[PDB]
């Protein structure tokens, strides 16, 4: 049975990981998501690939999946791949409030999860996880967090991403966006609509194709604000006055 | 049954004596409570005698197997607490241990009382055994505290003199070893029969 | 606590009491010990609760991975042999004292459900505390089923005859058609007990009573 | 209900001399008034500066003894040599300790040539704490033997009594007497008597006749 | 079969240990202390079977130690007693039960110091003070006479000297050697021992 | 077609999975340290910090505890794995028996633990090292190190990653014997190996100095950033 | 390595797809056409069975398989690991069932199902379920239509369809059935856009319409089927 | 007894468009008091509280392990909790040992999610699910609570004769019976507000 | 061609095996020596770079209190099994209230010998030189990594075995004293080392009966130096 085993686990003569480097090639594919640094607030955007208008959009928040009441997860990947993880870390997140009673801090939760997507790399020859997704939440000593996933079973925490394929023109316009923090929850938002405009594949920022879900710091509720629809086409035409706007200097 | 230990200026005192008996009948005088684990450490033997034995022996295995690879000699206070724990796991199934921890540590003299109920504290002076509070009267009303070396021997063997006088139980002979930077010595075995005379004067 | 029934030429009725006593006192004063086991199955409950609950709920729940098998329609036989089965397999560790009836295509049938596993086959068959007094009534009086409803009443009277005889069952009466075709299921048929009028107004107006810190808490 | 430990009778005295040693156990196997069979020797010889005793129940007996020889071999087939005469009451001691929840009732005494070529006795207990002594007394006779035993091997409850330690002949019928003055008010003893004596030339064997009743 | 002081201050935490260990009559080891140190703000108090005083000691000591220097803060009080109360649930079915008695003392910069309960059955409550003995008859009286937990710092160790006068009248007892300490922002500080004279 | 062994090992005199870890270490992130009679230091660099993320989430350098800190060179996926490894490992020590053992117990765990993780099979090695920094007691430094086969060894100087890191132990070796007597010109060995080595950004450069028994705290820019002023200036006394 | 227990047989290429879980979905293209519309009150499936031979009778195997009396469903493409799904949903859903007591809805099927769907994937030695599922039933009176995959992803759609030509099928059932309409005409469009690959021949045997009532839901038997398709749709 | 150790009385009355509950805050080993400050019912979801009379332990233990399996159930479908689905998830957490179980008297009185019906129901220690159409009283002592509010409860009660029915009835409970006492808390829900008022009690 | 590794080759014979004999060449080498007065060993640490501390690196280990051994190939790979024999001989001081001497060490290392096994793991290619004073005096033994046990009274391993034992079995002519195989071995020491000899270069296992424990000493270690 030795010639029958591909040596997944096992490296690659080159020092790489050889299952792990194809598996990154399905994130710079499929899902894309992005993060910024917000004031009072954090906002969380994605473009689903399953964006063709046949479906019935009954899952409410589907690529936005939201873990716990006070914390969500933007999911870049497979569904059911990702399914998986969502109710254990869903789990790992609510026996932490059982034997203690107070929300699981963001730096633990991630790095809880890295190691379940590590453990299936390092031994049993079993399917990596291809998903990446990211994290957010409010912590009393850090506060503010984001935090991102990957398949070898690091975890790719910063305080910025580029998720998974496209939003080129914003990432290097995010690094001259790059100033810290604001709000006006609807300005940070307006910059992230001149993203989705602007770097999509057919543009027009279709409001349909794409949900925004925001977390809104409050003691102790934490509400988390998740758009209908209705008012992000307002948000939309918002900053399209603004980019019409900005387009005025020159 | 008489065991008594005390930490001084000087290392430790151990004097134990050496008849056990069942009952109303004599069986062995020879029969030795104190047990040599290291040469830098002493064992004693209370209640159960295979118990102080066994474990004080198995307590050896780890103390040795640190002294093999660390090169370095144990505590006495390591040696005390891992024996606690190991007679901890079998607390509750009839097991009595009464031993008393001896030996020399880096930092200096130290006593360790260890019970089969995972007793684990230091201190200065402990005695356990059979019948006793008539030895402690006269005991602890002519004991001190910090003396020479050769004021411990004849003041530790008065408490088991007196003892075997009145108690029937305790007897035989008074194994008495003092601990020192280097390691036990054995200073003196005699009957209680040919002491009677030393100490009553 | 008194379970009895009788069967007839195209079916089965069950009954129960409606009193439910923990101690001294009534505990629940409206009961249903009829569980469901099945369309066509009705059995009734006694003894502990939720012990026979948690039983027949995973007794239900594995007749609805046995009878589903082949499909068809659930017959008794299936859920028959899974009582003396399993129960026996614990050694009478729990309890049931439980009364087991069902018709099939062979037609109607009554069991006995004893803690120990052994179920017998009988036309009439009485358990729980008032079990004395529900035989009194099925064994002298039985008689060949002949036509439907002389043993719709036949229940009714053995029934009765433990609420009236026996002071551990009180409150309502229970009747439960099982037929072939017709399942009728009518609780509570009858009320028999009744509680004394209140001899006046022992309402407490508002005023004489302090509170030491109150709260709001406006909802959406 | 059923008592898986009970009392077969039986006395074992093994007295070591200064270069060799002596093991004397009744052969008597006795439950109650019945005997069992009159000729039962307890002695049983490992090697051949090694003798050891049994006593108590005669299941843990046969059994016990029969280990050891399943572990002599073991030993043997190792280190392409025989146990050491301290090393049998130490295999022993955690034999009868590992068993100390539900151990075996045994009262043994090996006796026998050590390694410098001298005698020395082992008193055995079900908890398996062992000692070198120059002699020991097991069984239920006891009572009549150490409080004898010390008076003249061991020149106690005497006064200006030099001390001689012996050798043979005489501690022969020193487990004589104490045995006929037992099978009086006890039937536990009797029959006849196999004492082993350990030499360096070998080990010798003698029946001594007592009364039946 | 001794109580530890329970004084709960706004500021601070007051906490009194005996340092007898003897058992049976004559006095074994007078130099014992029970007194636990967990974090710089948190205690640790225990009663009860000689071993499961020792080993209960290491799994509440040790378990606070591990999560300082994981995410790089201390552990809050309120989850720390949670998590205590899981190993004292979890024991009461067991292969081998085990017996607690004292409770938990811990601070906090934000909150303000918290007094738990730990209990053999594991049941916890919030209170500023509890009884572990049979010394709460004398304390009750001056207590619930001024109850205002508004003093002080320094008074609740003056007060502790009018309960150090009321632990000996009907006993039989002696317990001569009283150790005690006191919780501010900054950590325990060490205090002055007791010593009752005979005569 | 592919044809390659694995476990263990071939004929030609080399293992497999073992060297060619070696590999995944010296490309891992360049690091030094040294050890003193005081304080020790330490460094770090070849991050790839963009200045846009945190800090805090790319930290090379954790604590089992104020005496003993951890230092390892290669990815970070592995880290956390022997992070609540060792953690668990050193508190379980922490647990019973309160006095450590002194270097030798810690030191071989994670090395042995590495040995016997080559041995089972269904267990792939790890391609990260480490090397172990604090101070052994009675005011002696401890430093050592892991290696892919688990072998532990302490070294006089920490020179890994690229060839510009061993240039930062090769000046070492020139102070000789007696330097340095100040602690002032021991910080300073890293603000010049912050030009030597990487990129020379000021950036992925950090360190930590623990002196005697005192636990260390990361270096603000603040003292680091007055020694790094000094650096250029000791240099310029040379000359 | 390791044991031998079948280990996960399923790499990545070098773009990432999944090499034998894709195959899966070739068994679903070459497997029988089936539909299914979410409109209105209820849910409303259409599949097709078809005998190879004359001598098969379709009385006794039935492609519709309930999981719960208000819980229709339809499979396509493959049978012998369909049914080792079915019953382990039928063993799953009772956990749901007896714990919070409650009809459980088609949401929870999914989720859970589709999680050890992809975990059965994900184990290797065993060849992936070549079945596509879709889900229907009624729950808190609005009811529902899932569809899931090989791979595990689930959707929704008002009116999908697999099989042979699904990807014709489901433009006709975009244009032909659009907003929502009652389980009439709903079985209606069901049946004309099965017509669309099946063969000249349509009798009660050869289509089979199972429909999801907001009372739960109800197979209909070939009498009916034969009635509203004669003279299909 | 075991129910009698720590004490404690768990009252839910249910009134017409709203439904109340009540229990004391007397914590204590036996007869001797600890504090008065601590917490028996806890909030359950929204709008949804649950009774507690029994060890203190089982009180904290339920309460928390059921915190645990609520969110799991509502986060996986985000409807709301039920008073159904809890009822029956103490119930399964109840049996895990049939022949160990956990010593308590859960009582869990809440409102329908979806309309103002109250909802109220009792379950034993051993998980056996029963509901009442007027009230559910667990305590110590049952000839005060049964006969009482037999005397007392009314089909349609308005939330200002609700508390007050149950205030007196505490009040003379009290002030007369031994075991209970050391002050009593009530929590009184309608669709509209949630009310919570703590009634006087002797502190002897 | 690799077929299991364990599955006897064409030829035939275990590859794994086979191979971890070649594990040897990437190691330093070491001398045996044996005496009726004592047994002495010598080794080279193969220093690499200064930075290498001497005590870091030992070959020679003590697994029983008289017995001493030497390791071979890797350091860790020996650090397995040489602590595990340390516990080895300390039950059997325990049951039986003697060590094991040279012997019951042999036959329980030989019993655990090849322990690998893919199924139901990989072997050690470490060579073990096992010395110790049994009740016949000073003896040295030695062992191989393919398992078997084959008593050699002095013994060279490393990638010098094949030349430092040429030289060697001629001098083992029992009428040789102990002092003239000592200065014996440092000639083959000298040959076989590129750098010149330092405190820090070699190291040296003497045990005796009388002399102990010894072990080894410090700064006695350099004085078979500078002699060189």
């Amino acid at each position: 049975s030795r010639r029958y085993d591909s040596r997944t686990t096992i490296f690659s003569p080159e020092g790489r990981l050889y299952q792990v480097e194809y598996a990154m090639e399905a994130i710079g594919h499929a899902g894309t998501c992005l993060g910024i640094l917000a004031n009072d607030g954090v906002l969380l955007a994605a473009e689903r690939r399953n964006i063709h208008k046949l479906l019935d959009e009954v899952f409410f928040s589907e690529k936005i999946y939201k873990l716990n009441e006070d914390m969500a997860c933007s999911v870049a990947g497979i569904t059911s791949d990702a399914n998986v993880l969502t109710n254990e870390l869903r789990l790992i997140a609510q026996r932490y409030l059982l034997q203690y009673q107070e929300p699981i801090p963001c730096e633990q939760l991630v790095t809880a999860l890295c190691d379940i997507k590590q453990a299936y790399t390092q031994f049993g020859g079993k399917r990596p996880f291809g998903v990446s997704l990211l994290y957010i939440g409010w912590d009393k000593h850090y506060g503010f967090q984001l935090y991102q996933s990957d398949p070898s079973g690091n975890y790719g925490g910063w305080k910025a991403t580029c998720i998974g394929n496209n939003s080129a023109a914003a990432v290097s316009m995010l690094k001259q966006d790059y100033k810290e923090g604001e709000m006006t929850l609807k300005s940070a938002l307006a910059l992230a609509i001149k993203v989705l405009n602007k770097t999509m594949d057919v543009s027009k920022l279709s409001a349909e194709k794409v949900e925004i879900a925001t977390l809104t710091r409050e003691n102790g509720k934490t509400v988390i604000r998740v758009l209908k629809q209705k008012e992000v086409e307002q948000l939309i035409k918002k900053h399209e006055e603004e980019e019409a706007k900005a387009e005025r200097e020159k | 049954t008489t065991t008594l230990a005390f930490k001084f200026r000087h290392g430790v005192i151990v004097a134990a004596d050496s008849r056990a008996t069942a009952g109303a009948y004599i069986a062995s005088q020879t029969v030795k409570k104190v047990i040599e684990i290291n040469p830098y450490l002493l064992g004693t033997m209370a209640g159960g005698a295979a118990d102080c034995s066994f474990w004080e022996r198995l307590l050896a295995r780890q103390c040795r197997i640190y002294e093999l690879r660390n090169k370095e000699r144990i505590s006495v206070a390591a040696a005390s607490k891992l024996l606690a724990n190991m007679v901890y796991q079998y607390k509750g199934m009839g097991l009595s241990m009464g031993t008393m921890i001896c030996g020399w540590d880096k930092r200096g003299p130290g006593l360790y009382y260890v019970d089969s109920e995972g007793n684990r504290i230091s201190g200065a002076t402990f005695s356990v055994g059979s019948g006793s509070v008539y030895a402690y009267g006269v005991m602890d009303r002519g004991y001190s505290y910090d003396l020479e070396v050769e004021q411990a021997y004849d003041l530790a063997r008065r408490a088991i003199y007196q003892a075997t006088y009145r108690d029937a139980y305790s007897g035989g002979a008074v194994n008495l070893y003092h601990v020192r930077e280097d390691g036990w010595i054995r200073v003196s075995s005699d009957n209680v029969a040919d002491l009677h005379e030393k100490y009553s004067g | 606590t008194t379970i009895a029934g009788v069967v007839y030429k195209d079916g089965i009725v069950l009954g129960a009491d409606t009193r439910a006593t923990e101690g001294m006192v009534v505990a629940d004063k409206n009961c249903s010990k009829i569980h469901f086991i099945s369309p066509n199955i009705y059995c009734c409950g006694a003894g502990t609760a939720a012990d026979t609950d948690m039983t027949t709920q995973l007794i239900s729940s594995n007749l609805e991975l046995h009878s589903l098998s082949t499909g068809r329609l659930p017959r008794v036989v299936t859920a028959n042999r899974m009582l003396k089965q399993m129960l026996f397999r614990y050694q009478g560790y729990i309890g049931a004292a439980l009364v087991l009836g069902g018709v099939d295509v062979t037609g109607p049938h009554l069991y006995s459900i004893y803690p120990h596993g052994s179920t017998d086959k009988l036309p009439y068959v009485t358990m729980g505390s008032g079990s004395l007094a529900a035989m009194a009534v099925f064994e002298d009086k039985f008689r060949p089923d002949m036509e439907e409803e002389e043993a719709k009443n036949l229940v009714s009277e053995a029934i009765a005859a433990g609420i009236f005889n026996d002071l551990g069952s009180g409150s309502n009466i229970d009747l439960c058609v099982i037929s072939k075709n017709k399942l009728d299921f009518l609780r509570p048929y009858t009320v028999p007990n009744k509680k004394g009028t209140r001899l006046g107004r022992y309402r407490c107006e508002k005023g004489t009573t302090a509170v030491l810190t109150e709260k709001i808490t406006p909802l959406e | 209900r059923f008592s898986p430990y009970v009392f077969n009778g039986g006395t074992i005295l093994a007295i070591a001399g200064e270069d060799f040693a002596i093991v004397a156990s009744d052969t008597r196997l006795s439950e109650g008034f019945s005997i069992h069979t009159r000729d039962s020797p307890k002695c049983y010889k490992l090697t051949d500066k090694t003798v050891i005793g049994c006593s108590g129940f005669h299941g843990d007996c046969l059994t016990l003894t029969k280990i050891i020889e399943a572990r002599l071999k073991m030993y043997k087939h190792s280190n392409n040599k025989a146990m050491t005469t301290g090393a049998i009451a130490a295999m022993l001691s955690t034999i009868l300790y590992s068993r100390r929840f539900f151990p075996y009732y045994v009262y043994n005494i090996i006796g026998g040539l050590d390694e410098e070529g001298k005698g020395a006795v082992y008193s055995f207990d079900p908890v398996g704490s062992y000692q070198r002594d120059s002699f020991k007394a097991g069984g239920s006779a006891s009572a009549m033997l150490q409080p004898l035993l010390d008076n003249q091997v061991g020149f106690k409850n005497m006064q200006n009594v030099e001390h001689v330690p012996l050798s043979l002949d005489r501690a022969m019928r020193l487990v004589k007497d104490v045995f006929i003055s037992a099978a009086e008010r006890d039937v536990y003893t009797g029959d006849a008597l196999r004492i082993c004596i350990v030499t360096k030339e070998g080990i010798r064997e003698e029946t001594v006749s007592l009364r039946k009743d | 079969m001794e109580y530890l002081i329970g004084i709960q201050g706004p500021d601070y935490v007051l906490v009194a240990s005996d340092r007898v260990a003897a058992s049976n009559i004559v006095q074994m080891k007078d130099d014992h202390d029970k007194m636990f140190k967990m974090s710089e703000k948190i205690l640790l108090l225990c009663v009860g079977e000689a071993g499961d005083t020792v080993q209960f000691a290491e799994y509440i000591q040790k378990n606070v130690q591990l999560y300082k220097m994981r995410n790089g803060y201390e552990l809050s009080p309120t989850a720390a007693a949670n998590f205590t109360r899981r190993n004292l649930a979890d024991c009461l079915r067991s292969r081998t039960p085990y017996h607690v008695n004292l409770l938990l003392a811990g601070y906090d910069e934000h909150e303000g110091p918290a007094l738990y309960y730990m209990d053999y059955l594991a049941a916890l409550a919030k209170a500023p003070f509890a009884a572990h003995g049979y010394g709460a008859f004398l304390t009750l009286s001056i207590l619930d006479r001024y109850y205002t937990p508004t003093i002080s710092r320094e008074r609740a160790v003056e007060l502790l000297r009018k309960c150090l006068e009321e632990l000996q009248k009907r006993f039989i007892l002696n317990l001569p050697t009283f150790s005690v300490r006191i919780i501010d922002k900054n950590g325990i500080h060490d205090l002055d021992n007791i010593s009752f004279p005979k005569q | 077609s592919y044809d390659r062994a694995i476990t263990v090992f071939s004929p030609d005199g080399h293992l497999f999975q073992v060297e060619y870890a070696q590999e995944a270490v010296k490309k891992g992130s360049t690091a030094v340290g040294v050890r003193g009679r005081d304080i020790v230091v330490l460094g770090v660099e070849k991050k790839s910090v963009a200045k846009l993320q945190d800090e805090r989430t790319v930290r090379k350098i954790c604590a089992l505890d104020d005496n003993v800190c951890m230092a390892f060179a290669g990815l970070t996926a592995d880290a956390r794995i022997v992070i609540n490894r060792a953690r668990v490992e050193c508190q379980s020590h922490r647990l019973t028996v309160e006095d450590p053992v002194t270097v030798e117990y810690i030191t071989r765990y994670i090395a042995s633990l590495k040995q016997r993780y080559t041995q089972s099979n269904g267990r792939r090695p790890f391609g990260i090292s480490a090397l172990i920094v604090g101070f052994d007691f009675d005011g002696t430094p401890r430093l050592y190190q892991t290696d892919p086969s688990g072998t532990y060894h302490a070294w006089k100087a920490n020179a890994i990653g690229r060839g510009a890191k061993s240039v930062r132990e090769f000046l070492e070796k020139n102070y000789t014997d007696e330097a340095i007597e100040t602690d002032d010109l021991t910080i300073k060995l890293v603000i010049k190996a912050l030009l030597e080595v990487v990129q020379s950004g000021g950036k992925n450069i950090e360190l930590a100095v623990m002196r005697r028994d005192q636990s260390l705290k990361i270096l603000n820019p603040e003292e680091i950033e007055k020694y790094v002023a000094e650096i250029e200036k000791e240099k310029e006394e040379n000359e | 390595a390791e044991r031998g227990y079948s280990f996960s047989l399923t790499t990545f290429s070098p773009s990432g797809k999944l090499v034998q879980i894709e195959y899966a979905l070739a068994a679903v293209a070459g497997g029988a056409p089936s539909v299914g519309i979410k409109a209105a009150n209820g849910v409303v499936l259409a599949t097709e069975k078809k005998q190879k031979s004359i001598l098969y009778d379709e009385r006794s195997v039935h492609k519709v398989e309930p999981i719960t009396k208000h819980i229709g469903l339809v499979y396509s493409g493959m049978g012998p690991d369909y049914r080792v799904l079915v019953h382990r949903a039928r063993k799953l859903a009772q956990q749901y069932y007896l714990v919070y007591q409650e009809p459980i809805p088609t949401a929870q099927l999914v989720q859970r199902v589709a999680s050890v769907m992809q975990e059965y994937t994900q184990s290797g030695g065993v060849r992936p379920f070549g079945v596509s599922l879709l889900i229907c039933g009624w729950n808190e009176g609005r009811p529902y239509l899932f569809q899931s995959d090989p791979s595990g992803a689930y959707f929704a759609w008002k009116a999908t369809a697999m099989g042979k030509n699904y990807v014709n099928g489901k433009t006709f059932l975009e244009k032909r059935y659009n907003e929502d309409l009652e389980l009439e005409d709903a079985i209606h469009t069901a049946i004309l856009t099965l017509k669309e690959s099946f063969e000249g021949q349509m009798t009660e045997d050869n289509i089979e319409v199972g429909i999801c009532n907001e009372a739960g839901f109800r197979r209909l038997t070939p009498t009916e089927v034969k009635d509203y398709l004669a003279a299909i749709a | 007894s075991i129910m009698s150790y720590n004490g404690g009385a768990v009252m839910a009355m249910k009134g017409k468009n709203c439904v109340a509950i009540a229990a004391d805050r007397r914590f204590g080993i036996q007869a001797q008091m600890v504090t008065t400050d601590f917490q028996k019912i806890f909030p359950m979801g929204d709008r949804l509280y649950i009774g507690l009379a029994g060890l203190a332990t089982d009180v904290q233990t339920v309460a928390q392990r059921l915190k645990f399996r609520l969110n799991l159930y509502e986060l996986k479908e985000g409807r709301q909790i039920k008073p159904y689905t809890l009822m029956s998830m103490v119930a399964n957490l109840l049996y895990e040992k049939r022949f160990g179980p956990y010593y308590t008297e859960p009582v869990i009185a809440g409102l329908d999610p979806k309309t103002f019906k109250p909802f109220i129901c009792s379950l034993d220690l051993i998980g056996c699910p029963m509901v009442t159409d007027d009230f559910v009283v667990s305590g110590t002592c049952a000839e005060q609570m049964y006969g009482m509010c037999e005397s007392l409860w009314e089909p349609n009660m308005d939330p200002d004769h609700l508390f007050e029915t149950i205030s007196q009835a505490m009040l003379n409970a009290v002030d007369r019976d031994a075991v209970s006492g050391m002050g009593v808390i009530v929590h009184i829900i309608e669709k509209d507000k949630i009310t919570t008022r703590t009634l006087k009690a002797r502190m002897d | 061609y690799d077929r299991g590794v364990n599955t006897f080759s064409p030829e035939g014979r275990l590859f794994q095996v086979e191979y971890a004999i070649e594990a040897i060449k990437l190691g330093s080498t070491a001398i045996g020596i044996q005496t009726s007065e004592g047994v002495c060993l010598a080794v080279e640490k193969r220093i690499t770079s200064p930075l290498m501390e001497p005590s870091s690196i030992e070959k020679i280990v003590e697994i029983d209190a008289h017995i001493g051994c030497a390791m071979s190939g890797l350091i860790a790979d020996a650090k397995t099994l040489i602590d595990k024999a340390r516990v080895e001989t300390q039950n059997h001081w325990f049951t039986y209230n003697e060590t094991m001497t040279v012997e019951s060490v042999t036959q329980a290392v030989s019993n655990l010998a090849l322990q690998f096994g893919e199924e139901d793991s990989r072997p050690f290619g470490v060579a073990l030189l096992f010395g110790g004073v049994d009740e016949k005096g000073p003896q040295l033994f030695h062992m191989d990594p393919s398992g078997t046990f084959v008593q050699c009274d002095a013994r060279a391993i490393g990638s010098a075995s094949e030349g430092a034992q040429s030289s060697l079995q001629e001098v083992y002519h029992k009428s040789m004293t102990l002092k003239e195989a000592i200065k014996s071995s440092l000639i083959i020491l000298k040959q076989v080392m590129e750098e010149k000899l330092n405190a820090t270069n070699i190291e040296l296992a003497t045990v005796q009966p009388g002399q102990n424990f010894h072990m080894f000493t410090k700064e006695e270690l350099e004085e078979v130096i500078k002699d060189i």
